RNA sequence: UUCAUAAUAACUUUUCGAAUCGCAUGGCCUUGUGCUGGCGAUGGUUCAUUCAAAUUUCUGCCCUAUCAACUUUCGAUGGUAGGAUAGUGGCCUACCAUGGUUUCAACGGGUAACGGGGAAUAAGGGUUCGAUUCCGGAGAGGGAGCCUGAGAAACGGCUACCA
RNA sequence: UAUCUGGUUGAUCCUGCCAGUAGUCAUAUGCUUGUCUCAAAGAUUAAGCCAUGCAUGUCUAAGUAUAAGCAAUUUAUACAGUGAAACUGCGAAUGGCUCAUUAAAUCAGUUAUCGUUUAUUUGAUAGUUCCUUUACUACAUGGAUAUCUGUGGUAAUUCUAGAG
């Protein structure tokens, strides 16, 4: 029908980053799309990485569907794969956690809240509770 | 009143507008070099202070509550090494690993013991940072002193070539 | 900052308005070759002078010393792949006498009309809009592509869409449900 | 104003980087260093911009903390070390050393080098002078002040420098009918054999320098690189080996060549 | 070149010449805990180089004679000496000379003038525009003065006066 | 991608101007406005004024740690795991904005610094500190100051005075 004939064009071998860098040109004859969990599946019988290892992006397919050409990397390994790579990639592929953060503008005024003070806060919080009484 | 700092040195019992550098009190300077003109009030005692400082340095008859009667222990001391060494008076012989207030802090259920971070001895790992150095210095120095005898040598093996070359004509 | 991106107001417009053989001339060439603007013959007419004021400018210069020679040939070459210009010329001083009608020709537009596929000329605009029409294995929905001669042949109807024959024309959804109804 | 200048504009970017006009509002300013500002090159365009061995600044820069990069023997962790001409980048890891050399466009070009030859850097002078000590010493216009070198290596003369050590192999003397490489603008990255040297009261020494095809050309001597003696240069160069075709040449060759 | 550099003579409120730090725990026994030694960090001297920095050479600006003289008491032009500066210097000071520029537009005024790269126009020659993505220069309400610092006459530094 | 027409006349040919004509990463506005890529955007007038918030801070095996901090457990009988705070270091002179000045000034190319400073940069490198030479700190000199412990002021403030 279809078979989402991969393949896997510019594989630049790379020791210094332990890792098989590459484009992912794809097919989809009759479909539409090929999406990335699919790719991983695709890239880890291929290169015999498994999903964990594989981490793929850009893509925009082309025009009348066709093609899509990607940017797939393999790594020598998930441990490898994990302290390399920048941290939404890892996101993306459920390898790693989303990181539960503050909004900037809180994080920035909680910078400047932190600056305007001197020292600890445990000695301002005692003049605040003595202030109660005046 | 109003709350502006008894500056010493300063004289009058009057509020004045006073330029003060880093290297005196009075200004937390929050540039690394910045001088700023902080209010300050003089050294003179007038009407308009709440507060005066008072050094109760020797005792009297009364001891009021826990003013007198208490003691609030030290809660740093001694880091350096000579000055656990006049603290205590134990000289170089007495050797080295224990003289330190270590304590035994519980999260709950665990209790252990807490310690410092000490510095300064004649450690080991001291001994050999300098040695090796004093050895980089005499190693540096000999190499030095044989490339200036090999190119003393080569100037040399240089100028016999020059004598060679002149005397002909 | 980065950089101002550049661009032209590339298309550029005759220095009257109203030299009336033109403006037929100009409508003679929209109802030929089917173009939806005045725009659209500018458009060529601007991008061939630009041509033409490269020849003239080699042509100032001896053919035989470099430039001349160089960028001519590159320019000659560049005509001759895009298939405005001649086999038979390829003599810069024809490049020179290239003309607007010529250069219509040549676009997906026409490419289409020139190889069946629509029948009358405009319906192929609408084809090409209409995301038929794929040049390589790669679909074109812009009427003033420029065929590249050696591409000419590769002109078909869609892997995708009908004509080519894999889905028939979005009428079909609603009669095979209204027929099984029935 | 106020003193030096930190950033670099990507515009501003030396051309021979081939900084890509979009896709930054900056480039990275080459630090300080043995090569000026221009005539340098950071590592960063190096390893990301000709090479690809990352795909962006992040990985160049962990790259270097993981450190197989040896730049010259030293290894650098600086993502803009100016890694100037004749410049020994060796990678460790997939043994890919690189001499910095230009190509003969000018723009610098990836030369993957023997284990082995990259090992020797050849430099300039520049001084001769004295120190203290009375210490006679020789400086390299690219880069390195070398001790107590031979009395007969002048100015505008190469060393060979022994590099992981630091010393001096060898020189090769400046003097006509000498095969030099060329680091000048528009003549930049030709090669050839020099016939004149202009002498010249202030106003810059010129030479005139045939390559194989002799094509004569002139430069100025700050310019100029004395690659050896005409047959044997001692190092090993780019594919087009200095020659710079014409332009026609070049379309020639291209469109000859189709290979699929 | 009065250069690099080397000498003879000294000084000097005698600078610098590591009472600094993290990992590694090797080598000889005169069997002490002896003497020894690796991989690094920072620091520190002038010479180099780089990032630069100040000057400075030449040539080049928009309109105005309804600006033909201007500068030189209160540095103008030159000189000698110093003073200062990182340094050159009328940069400053003393004493001396009377220069200096000008119809090949000095000086003055104007500019709804930041300079250049460029922009639009578009046969050729041109005109007008350029506050504005790059490069210089300035400015941080004005005008001053300065601390720290390699680098500031900083202003998301300070001192002041005006507004 | 060198292009001209209408207008003084009773009409003619000129001088001539006005008017049109085309274009402006040239401003404004008037309608109208479905999509794709791209994308300037308080310069012009006031270099006029500014609430609020933000835009410069930074620690590693590796300068200073008895936080009466967190650790907690199978290196501490001087120290060694993390580390708020603070001093030291370095940075804040970069970038950003703007165009008021400013007309041989700036600025462009061109030289020059044999006329200078240059943290950083990567290259270089200091047996001579001794002061008569028969018994001398060197296997390590001194007391401070901060953060801290509290003692506080004020109507206010990224104000900090005293002692340990
Ligand atoms: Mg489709
Ligand atoms: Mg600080
Ligand atoms: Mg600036
Ligand atoms: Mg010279
Ligand atoms: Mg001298
Ligand atoms: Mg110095
Ligand atoms: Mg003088
Ligand atoms: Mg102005
Ligand atoms: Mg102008
Ligand atoms: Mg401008
Ligand atoms: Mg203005
Ligand atoms: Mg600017
Ligand atoms: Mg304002
Ligand atoms: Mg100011
Ligand atoms: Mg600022
Ligand atoms: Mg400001
Ligand atoms: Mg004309
Ligand atoms: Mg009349
Ligand atoms: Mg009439
Ligand atoms: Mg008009
Ligand atoms: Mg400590």
């Amino acid at each position: 029908s279809d078979a989402i004939t991969i393949r896997t064009r510019k594989v630049i071998s790379n020791p210094l980053l332990a890792r098989k860098q590459f484009v992912v040109d794809v097919l989809h004859p009759n479909r539409a799309n090929v999406s990335k969990d699919e790719l991983r599946e695709k890239l880890a019988e291929a290169y015999k990485a498994e999903k964990d290892a594989v981490s793929v992006f850009g893509f925009r397919t082309q025009y009348g569907g066709g093609k899509s050409t990607g940017f797939g990397l393999v790594y020598n390994s998930v441990a490898d794969a994990k302290k390399f790579e920048p941290a939404y990639r890892l996101v993306r592929y459920g390898l790693a956690e989303k990181v539960e953060k503050a909004s900037r503008q809180q994080r920035k005024q909680r910078k400047n809240r932190g600056k305007k003070i001197f020292g600890t806060g445990k000695s301002i919080a005692k003049k605040a509770a003595r202030r109660n009484a005046d | 009143k109003q709350g502006f700092p008894m500056k010493q040195g300063v004289l009058l019992p009057t509020r004045v507008k006073l330029l003060l550098a880093k290297g005196h009190s009075c200004y937390r300077p929050r540039r690394n070099g910045e001088r700023k003109r902080k209010s300050v009030r003089g050294a003179i005692v007038g009407p308009d202070l709440a507060v005066l400082a008072l050094i109760i340095t020797k005792k009297g008859e009364q001891e009021i509550e826990g003013i007198t009667n208490d003691t609030v222990p030290k809660r740093l001391g001694p880091k350096r090494a000579n000055n656990i060494r006049k603290f205590f008076g134990l000289t170089k012989e007495d050797d080295v690993r224990d003289y330190v207030i270590r304590r035994e802090v519980t999260k709950g259920d665990k209790s252990y013991t807490k310690a410092p971070k000490i510095q300064r001895l004649v450690t080991p790992q001291r001994l050999q940072r300098k040695r090796q150095q004093k050895s980089l210095k005499i190693k540096n120095a000999q190499a030095q002193r044989e490339a200036a005898a090999e190119y003393a040598q080569l100037l040399a093996k240089r100028l016999s070539e020059r004598k060679a070359e002149k005397a002909e004509v | 900052p980065r950089a101002p991106r550049t661009y032209s107001k590339t298309y550029s417009t005759p220095k009257r308005p109203y030299e009336s053989a033109r403006l037929d001339a100009e409508l003679k060439l929209a109802g030929e070759y089917g173009l939806k603007n005045k725009r659209e013959i500018y458009r060529i007419s601007f991008q061939l002078s630009k041509i033409r004021r490269a020849a003239r400018d080699l042509l100032t210069r001896d053919e035989k010393d470099p430039k001349r020679l160089f960028e001519g040939n590159a320019l000659i070459r560049r005509l001759v792949r895009i298939g405005v210009l001649s086999e038979d010329k390829k003599k810069l001083d024809y490049v020179l006498a290239l003309k607007v009608e010529d250069f219509l020709e040549r676009r997906l537009q026409t490419q289409v009309y020139k190889l069946g596929l629509a029948k009358s000329v405009h319906h192929a605009r609408v084809l090409i809009s209409q995301r038929h029409i794929a040049v390589g294995k790669q679909i074109v929905n812009i009427p003033s592509f420029m065929v590249r001669l050696e591409s000419e042949k590769h002109i078909d109807f869609a892997r995708t869409s009908p004509f080519g024959g894999a889905r028939p024309g979005r009428v079909a959804r609603k009669r095979a449900a209204a027929a099984g109804g029935e | 104003a106020r003193g030096p200048k930190k950033h670099l504009k990507r515009l501003a970017a030396p051309h021979h980087w081939m900084l890509d006009k979009l896709s930054g509002c900056y480039a990275p300013r080459p630090s300080a260093g043995p090569h000026k500002l221009r005539e340098s090159l950071p590592l960063i365009v190096f390893l990301r911009n000709r090479l690809k061995y990352a795909l962006n600044g992040r990985e160049v820069k962990a790259i270097l903390m993981q450190r197989h990069v040896k730049v010259d023997g030293k290894v650098r962790t600086d993502t803009t070390f100016p890694a100037g001409f004749m410049d020994v980048i060796t990678l460790e890891a997939t043994n890919e050393n690189f001499r910095l050399v230009y190509d003969v466009k000018g723009r610098f070009a990836v030369h993957r080098i023997t284990d082995e030859e990259a090992s020797y850097k050849l430099a300039k002078v520049k001084k001769v002078q004295l120190g203290k000590k009375g210490i006679p010493y020789v400086v390299t216009h690219d880069g390195r002040t070398i001790r107590y070198p031979d009395p007969n290596i002048k100015v505008n003369d190469t060393v060979k420098v022994d590099l992981a050590t630091g010393t001096i192999t060898d020189f090769i003397k400046f003097d006509t009918g000498k095969l030099v490489y060329v680091t000048g603008g528009r003549n930049l990255g030709r090669v050839g054999t020099i016939v004149h040297r202009e002498r010249h009261e202030g106003g810059f020494d010129l030479v005139h320098i045939k390559d194989s095809l002799e094509n004569t050309f002139v430069t100025r001597l700050n310019n100029v690189f004395v690659i050896g003696e005409p047959g044997r240069p001692w190092i090993s160069l780019p594919k087009g080996k200095g020659i710079k075709l014409t332009i026609s040449e070049e379309r020639d060759r291209r469109r000859a060549q189709h290979g699929l």
